[PDB]
């Protein structure tokens, strides 16, 4: 898969989450952001959105280690992928990263996962 | 105006007299919070744990009462608070934009206690009086025995320093530790060995409960 | 979606579940008490109900959501909805309001989230 | 619903789970103990059961809620109904109480839900 | 049914999860490491096995209150019974006992549960 | 079956967990990264792959241990074998290891589990 696009050593400072209709369609969301010891990097929203009646996606789990790791101010890798919502107002809200995938950094020069 | 608790095995005699101690004169007060310098480590903290909270003296009595191991007796002892004690909000604050972090798990923690810290000394003339803590295990529950009154009280319409702790240390190593707690979720600095003990009698040993860390117990109740 | 109504920089003082049964169906329910000050506020009271058996909304997620916000103190952002319940010896409790987003809130005045 | 039976300002003291086979299908059930201190009470059990493929009651929720008040201490408001059992040393170690709703106690004069 | 077999006043040292095949068909256990000091145990093993794809036995909210007795360190009671289970080599890690209830102590010599 | 690899008295230093497609299904995964005391291992990554909408393999579970241990840094032993995964993405992060089980140790040569 896609695997390409992350931010090392970032925190999560913000959390996000809701439930919302747009278009017809009922979805639940959660939405991070991210700091890198308070500098405010380029792109700092990933959310995770999951319309009701989609099949399961980890959205539970994806949202629990974002839970847990805003919790601990620890030191993670984001890896995201670009997807345009269909709500205007979400997007302009939350930007179009997709959050796909969360990894600890153990140190400041290694973390988890594919580079 | 403001009043806080504490409760100690040691007769309404002694702390009238003597009041409550501080290990040492260690100000890390992260340190102390996570009951490793007031408790579970090197004790040498600068802090006393008091709490507003009846409910809460109640469950630390608990944990003691409940084990056979336990031969004393227990009291809840009242403190009129003033000048010298502190609540912890402020000192936090005054910590986290000198970079020093306090997580989640550590803020969830605190919000538990309901605690108010007292440098180095309370005085026994702010204490105000004693009830003596019955068990009964007949359907396990703690009661209010005698209520012996400080004849050395000193009356004061005083209350808590709303400002932050003078002089805190504010380390060069701020890490996430153990959190040191017994009970339900109660910080160790509220347990006997918070405090400075008497210790002349070298052949005497008393009981303190199971101590655990915080952070499993928190990850467990909360996902 | 209706993301206009909410209070920010708030604390959940105040956690309610339960179980109810209503026209013949078990339903859920829990509730969030909100605070700022000394004070009580004149709109504390948010819901989020779910009749067994239905698809997911997004219940549990909220509810765990909550739990955390209530735990730690921290301050929030509330969303919420007017919703007029079906059982009403139910608002008679918790109030018209539906409760629809929580988001975090990094400093006095920055809270994540639509504005 | 009725939920005009309750205790206020109490505290979880003490847990139960377990699963057992009576009358000829299996089972779930969780108990909580629970006491006010300096004070005896009437009732001191609740339970909630669940008969396995017998329809969502919110066994889980219920039981998460307890257990996470039991680790805090907290003031609780516990709300009951009088539900004969029929495994009846059940009743004989856990009362004929079903443990209805959960609310928190923000003070000793003001606790969550319906009153 | 058989509450017959307990033991009051332990604690839970050690835990244990994995999955295993045994006959082609997957399952997975859990298991408790139990202790009691100046009592010494007759047995210090109970397990939980559930086949993937069998009925809804419990499994998870066992595992969930051990998990939370084990991070406490907290004195429990524990009902077992006897299950020669199909895998032996799974018996000459875990013995053949089977955990069926998990309950607190109070204090020293008062558990919740039957007895 | 096999448990004949493990590795005893470690900690778990790192997480990883994720979303991806592959084919034409999506996959979650979590992995963890394994250390003994001030030493790195030949083998470290252990993960765990599951196809959503797969028959139950335990994931879930296993994760959850996985993240309690990790936030206590607790002694551990982890039982893993060799599974070559096709995604070959995957290998090159995270090894041909596959996490089957993980075990306490209550001292510094004792852990749970077979041996």
């Amino acid at each position: 898969a896609d695997y390409d696009k992350y931010f090392s050593n970032v925190q999560i400072n913000n959390l996000s989450y809701g439930v919302y209709t747009s278009g017809g369609k009922e979805s639940q969301f959660f939405c991070i952001g991210i700091k890198r010891d308070n500098v405010t990097l380029p792109i700092h929203n990933m959310c995770k959105v999951d319309v009701f009646g989609s099949h399961k996606q980890g959205f539970d789990a994806m949202m629990e280690m974002a839970k847990y790791y805003y919790a601990t101010g620890e030191s993670i890798r984001v890896y995201y992928k670009e997807n345009v919502w269909s709500d205007s107002e979400f997007k302009k809200a939350f930007s179009t990263n997709e959050l796909i995938s969360l990894s600890t950094c153990s140190s400041s020069d290694y973390c988890m996962g594919p580079q | 105006t403001d009043f806080v608790y504490r409760v100690d095995s040691r007769p309404p005699e002694e702390i009238f007299r003597d009041g409550f101690r501080s290990h040492g004169f260690n100000r890390n007060l992260q340190q102390h919070l996570r009951g490793d310098s007031c408790a579970a480590g090197s004790r040498d903290s600068a802090f006393i744990a008091t709490t507003t909270s009846l409910i809460e003296t109640y469950n630390i009595a608990r944990q003691y009462y409940s084990s056979s191991g336990f031969h004393g007796r227990l009291y809840r002892y009242r403190i009129r608070a003033n000048n010298i004690f502190y609540p912890i909000q402020p000192s936090v604050n005054y910590l986290t934009q000198r970079g020093i972090t306090f997580s989640g798990f550590e803020r969830i923690m605190m919000r538990e206690q309901n605690e108010i810290v007292a440098v180095e000394h309370i005085p026994g003339e702010n204490i105000v009086e004693a009830v003596e803590l019955t068990y009964d295990r007949f359907n396990s529950q703690v009661s209010d025995g005698p209520g012996t009154t400080n004849a050395r009280y000193v009356p004061g319409s005083t209350f808590v320093n709303p400002g932050v702790i003078p002089q805190l240390v504010v380390p060069t190593v701020s890490v996430r530790e153990r959190i040191n707690a017994f009970g339900s979720l109660i910080s160790a600095c509220f347990a006997l060995k918070g405090v400075r003990r008497d210790g002349l009698n070298k052949r005497a040993t008393y009981y303190e409960p199971e101590f655990y860390d915080a952070r499993g117990v928190l990850k467990e109740i909360i996902k």
